[PDB]
Formats: structure tokens, C-alpha cells, sequence
């Protein structure tokens, strides 16, 4: 499917995240892709994961 | 009362020259007359005031003149926004009353029109009706022809067309013209076709479709 | 900032009442005179009314004597416009504007006007179909989509694009009235070819008159 | 009836301008006339060319 700049936006911070592995990034992209809704949710714990990973 | 003839009509200009619309009042009125702008479906905007004053905000191209009950508005370097209806109004007497009006069109280069076809949406097929929109998009000048044919057939009486506001920044044109049938004939029929003539155009163009095709 | 706001418009029947009202901020309307005037659909403007709030010193076009009443409430900082006995030829966007504003004996505000539509005919939203990018609507390597939105009265309906995102490129047609009595508009926009598929589009209709909000999201068939 | 005048505003330098005028054939003659001679008072003397039963003018300033 296709997405607005904000789903865009979200896309891109987890795909430029320094400290997540692979499996992590593309779970977290995936999560984005299954649930829009739940956006900011995701990205607030990818984010969490990141920092927690540096 | 008091009325206020405005001309011309209509007057189209090229982008820079200076133009000039007159308004006559048919009795004195002494400066009591403004000059307002009307574009893009937005509310009048006030231009000149008491004749020949430029309210504050106004772009220096425009004045405002008075001889006797004539009045003059004039644009000194006509820019592509400025593409509007003008009206004067005096304010001498009650009831106040206002011009009829004039039309600035701007004038540019021939451009023909991008020509594309829509066949009626699949969520709209669910249903009784069927709507097919061909679309003129960004010519010079206003002037086209788009007829509509349905398995070669010359269709009448069954098309509207709709023309937007001349652009703002290239001063183009866009049209559609929407096709409407019952979805009973829409399914009996096979080729939708639009046809487009205008200036732009070495010969006439054909956009069109079959029923069911990708 | 000076700025006036009418409020009031809509459908009603022959011989129906409405009130229209003209709210002013950024200037004390008892410093000017407020004016209604009005603009019959793709015609010229045509005064109405006036009132001095002050003094409450009014007076009236003579095609709406007696039918039409302008009033103020200073306390307000507000206008009104009471119609009655409407008619058919009533049918117009109305708007408020101030006179002797700053010392300047012209219209230098206006607002934004309100519609205002007397008709028999009922309420009715609008459907809204996708005008969807194809082979047929691509050239140069863009492309056109839309959203036709048909069947409704009265005016006005709204598009936007992608929440007013979206604004390049884009053509909203003048509404067209159809034999049936009922209006239908279409919305299009030009977008590279290359976005199709990765970038959504969304029109966002609005009939206020019939409660209608839709979001319509456009893709290739 | 109402009718259009249509009118080419030619001038000196090369530039032109077009023009409707409408009403009665009779106003919208005078309307156009009277336009001309306001503008030659800043563009010079004009001429008018009357085709198509007077229904089109070209208007030609001198400068
Ligand atoms: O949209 C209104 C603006 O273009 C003018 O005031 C200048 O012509």
C-alpha cells in the first residue's frame, strides 16, 4: 500500500536508527505497515529500544 | 438613484501592458466612487478609494482617475493575478450602487490542453449511473470543442462542461466535460471516446477507451 | 487585525425566514457603518442593507424593504440580518462589510460571506467517487487523479487534498448544476507518475449543509 | 437584443488588447466609441474599421 509523508516520516526514523539490529528494524517497519493508528506508539518504543541498545 | 456604467465588458491584455476600464456615473457623484477587485471566488477587495486614492496594501500598478462623472481605473503593468472582475460603486448618494462590472483576462501564448479520460469508477458502477470525465487540462486560450462520441456515435444533450478561473501564475485554462449515461447503457456500449479540437492542436484529438479494459 | 465573519447561511423554502449574523473583531463596529451586501451566483454585487450602530440610523435596498431587517448589538460587537418572506431571486452569497473605518469612505473589510439558497428542493449529500490515475490520464510522466463529487444540494462542497497538503497542481471545477436539479463537481490533480503507489492521495469533501465528511483515498484501479 | 461588439485595440508599438463591448447594438457602439476616445487621449488619434455589420471593430492607436 501506499502511505501519507507522516507514515513516511515514521518509516524513515526506524529505518535510520544506529542500534537496532535487522530482525528489530524490519519488525518495527512492519509493525508501522500492519497498525497505522498505532504510529506513534511504535515509534516511541523503537525509539526506547534504540537508546537502550546504544 | 444613481448608476454606474462600467466598460468595457470584458477587456484581455497581455502580461506587462497597462490597462484601462472606465466607469460612468450618470449624474455627479463629485470623488465619492471606490474600485474593487473580486478573484479567485474570494470577497471583494478594495483597490481606490475617493476616486484616486490607493488604500494601504495595494500594489502601486494601480490608479484611479476622475474627469467630470468619468472614472478611470488603470493597471500600469498587468501581472497574471491580476486577472479579476473589477467593480466601482458610488457612495454620493443612498442606495449605493455598484458598476456591473469588467472582466480582465490575460492574454499569453497558445498552449494546447494535456487531454485524459476517466471511465466510471467501479464503486459507482455498484449502483444506477454512470459518469465519464474527460479532462482538458492547462490550455491557451479558453476557446475548445469536446464532443463526445459512444461506439462512434455523436452524443448530445447528455454532457456538462465546467471551466476553472484562469491560473493565477501561467494564466491557463482547464476543462472537464462529464458524460453522463444510465450504468444499463454504459454496459450495452463499448468505446468511449472524447474529442478535443482547439487552437493548440495540429488536428483534432481523440482520448479514448473500451469498457472493461485495464 | 481587522476582521468580519457572517454566520447563518442556508437552504431555505420560499417564503421562509432566516438570520444572518456579522461578527467583528480587531475594530469597534460602533465606530463605522456595517453594510450587507449581496452577489446573486456568477453575478455582480448588489447593496442590501446598512446600519449605523451608533444611532442604530438604518437603511434598505428597496428590493428588500420590509422583508429584510438590519440590527446591531454593540455589546457584541455583532451584526444581524433578519430575512423574511424570501424568494427565489434572495438566492446569493451574502456579505457584511464596514464604511468610514480609519476614515476611509469606502469598503476596506469584508468577510467572508455566507450562502444563502431559497429553493424547494430538499437537502441531499453528495456521493464521492474516485477519479482514478490510469494510462488514460498520463503523459510526459505525470499523471491525473481526482474525485468526482456528485449529486448534491445546495452549494457549496469543499475539496481538499491529503488534509490541504496538497495544493500544487491541483484543479477544483466550478460547480455545475445537472438536469436533475441536483449539483456534481469533479476535483482533480496532476502528480508525478513515479508517486503512484508510494505517495497517498486523499480528497476531503465537505457538505456542510448535510453533515457530510469524506475522506476519499484515490489509487489505480 | 443584446449583442457583443467585439474590438482589437491596436497600438503604436505593436501591442494589442481586445475588448468586448455589450448591450443594444446602438449602446454598445456608443460604449465603444467613447472607449476609444478615452484612451487616444493617452495613446493617440485612433481609427476605428468597422467589419461584420459594424458587429467588430479594429481600433488603431496612433501613438
Ligand atoms: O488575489 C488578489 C491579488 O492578486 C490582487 O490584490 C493583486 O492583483
Amino acid at each position: 500500500g501506499s502511505y501519507n509523508k507522516d507514515q513516511q516520516s515514521a518509516f524513515y526514523e526506524i529505518l535510520n536508527m544506529p542500534n537496532l539490529n535487522e530482525a528489530q528494524r524490519n519488525g518495527f517497519i512492519q509493525s508501522l505497515k500492519d497498525d497505522p493508528s498505532q504510529s506513534t506508539n511504535v515509534l516511541g518504543e523503537a525509539k526506547k529500544l534504540n537508546e537502550s541498545q546504544a | 438613484d444613481i448608476q454606474m456604467t462600467q466598460s468595457p465588458i470584458l477587456l484581455s491584455a497581455s502580461v506587462g501592458d497597462r490597462v484601462t476600464i472606465t466607469c460612468r456615473a450618470s449624474q455627479d457623484v463629485n470623488t465619492a466612487v471606490a474600485w474593487y477587485q473580486q478573484r479567485t471566488n474570494g470577497s471583494p477587495r478594495l483597490l481606490i478609494y475617493s476616486a484616486s486614492f490607493l488604500y494601504s496594501g495595494v500594489p502601486s500598478r494601480f490608479s484611479g482617475s476622475r474627469s467630470g462623472t468619468d472614472f478611470t481605473l488603470t493597471i500600469s503593468s498587468l501581472q497574471p493575478e491580476d486577472e479579476a472582475d473589477y467593480y466601482c460603486q458610488q457612495h454620493y448618494t443612498t442606495p449605493p450602487t455598484f458598476g456591473a462590472g469588467t472582466k480582465v483576462e490575460i492574454k499569453r501564448t497558445v498552449a494546447a490542453p494535456s487531454v485524459f479520460i476517466f471511465p466510471p469508477s467501479d464503486e459507482q458502477l455498484k449502483s444506477g449511473t454512470a459518469s465519464v470525465v474527460c479532462l482538458l487540462n492547462n490550455f491557451y486560450p479558453r476557446e475548445a470543442k469536446v464532443q463526445w462520441k459512444v461506439d462512434n456515435a455523436l452524443q448530445s444533450g447528455n454532457s456538462q462542461e465546467s471551466v476553472t478561473e484562469q491560473d493565477s501564475k501561467d494564466s491557463t485554462y482547464s476543462l472537464s466535460s462529464t458524460l453522463t449515461l444510465s450504468k444499463a447503457d454504459y454496459e450495452k456500449h463499448k468505446v468511449y471516446a472524447c474529442e478535443v479540437t482547439h487552437q493548440g492542436l495540429s488536428s483534432p484529438v481523440t482520448k479514448s477507451f473500451n469498457r472493461g479494459e485495464c | 487585525e481587522v476582521q468580519l465573519v457572517e454566520s447563518g447561511g442556508g437552504l431555505v423554502q420560499p417564503g421562509g425566514s432566516l438570520r444572518l449574523s456579522c461578527a467583528a473583531s480587531g475594530f469597534n463596529i460602533k465606530d463605522t457603518y456595517i453594510h450587507w451586501v449581496r452577489q446573486s451566483p456568477g453575478k455582480g454585487l448588489e447593496w442590501v442593507a446598512r446600519i449605523y450602530p451608533t444611532n442604530g440610523y438604518t437603511r434598505y435596498a428597496d428590493s428588500v424593504k420590509g422583508r429584510f431587517t438590519i440590527s446591531a448589538d454593540t455589546s457584541k460587537n455583532t451584526a444581524y440580518l433578519q430575512m423574511n418572506s424570501l424568494r427565489a431571486e434572495d438566492t446569493a452569497i451574502y456579505y457584511c462589510s464596514r464604511w468610514g473605518g480609519d476614515g476611509f469612505y469606502a469598503m476596506d473589510y469584508w468577510g467572508q460571506g455566507t450562502l444563502v439558497t431559497v429553493s424547494s428542493a430538499s437537502t441531499k449529500g453528495p456521493s464521492v467517487f474516485p477519479l482514478a490515475p490510469s494510462s488514460k490520464s498520463t503523459s510526459g510522466g505525470t499523471a491525473a487523479l481526482g474525485c468526482l463529487v456528485k449529486d448534491y444540494f445546495p452549494e457549496p462542497v469543499t475539496v481538499s487534498w491529503n488534509s490541504g497538503a496538497l495544493t500544487s497542481g491541483v484543479h477544483t471545477f466550478p460547480a455545475v448544476l445537472q438536469s436533475s436539479g441536483l449539483y456534481s463537481l469533479s476535483s482533480v490533480v496532476t502528480v508525478p507518475s513515479s508517486s503512484l503507489g508510494t505517495q497517498t492521495y486523499i480528497c476531503n469533501v465537505n457538505h456542510k449543509p448535510s453533515n457530510t465528511k469524506v475522506d476519499k483515498k484515490v489509487e489505480p484501479k | 437584443s443584446e449583442v457583443t461588439i467585439k474590438v482589437n485595440l491596436i497600438f503604436a508599438d505593436g501591442k494589442i488588447q481586445t475588448a468586448e463591448f455589450k448591450g443594444t447594438f446602438e449602446e454598445a457602439t456608443a460604449e465603444a466609441y467613447r472607449y476609444a476616445a478615452l484612451l487616444a487621449k493617452v495613446n493617440g488619434e485612433y481609427t476605428a474599421d468597422l467589419e461584420d455589420g459594424g458587429n467588430h471593430m479594429n481600433i488603431k492607436f496612433a501613438g
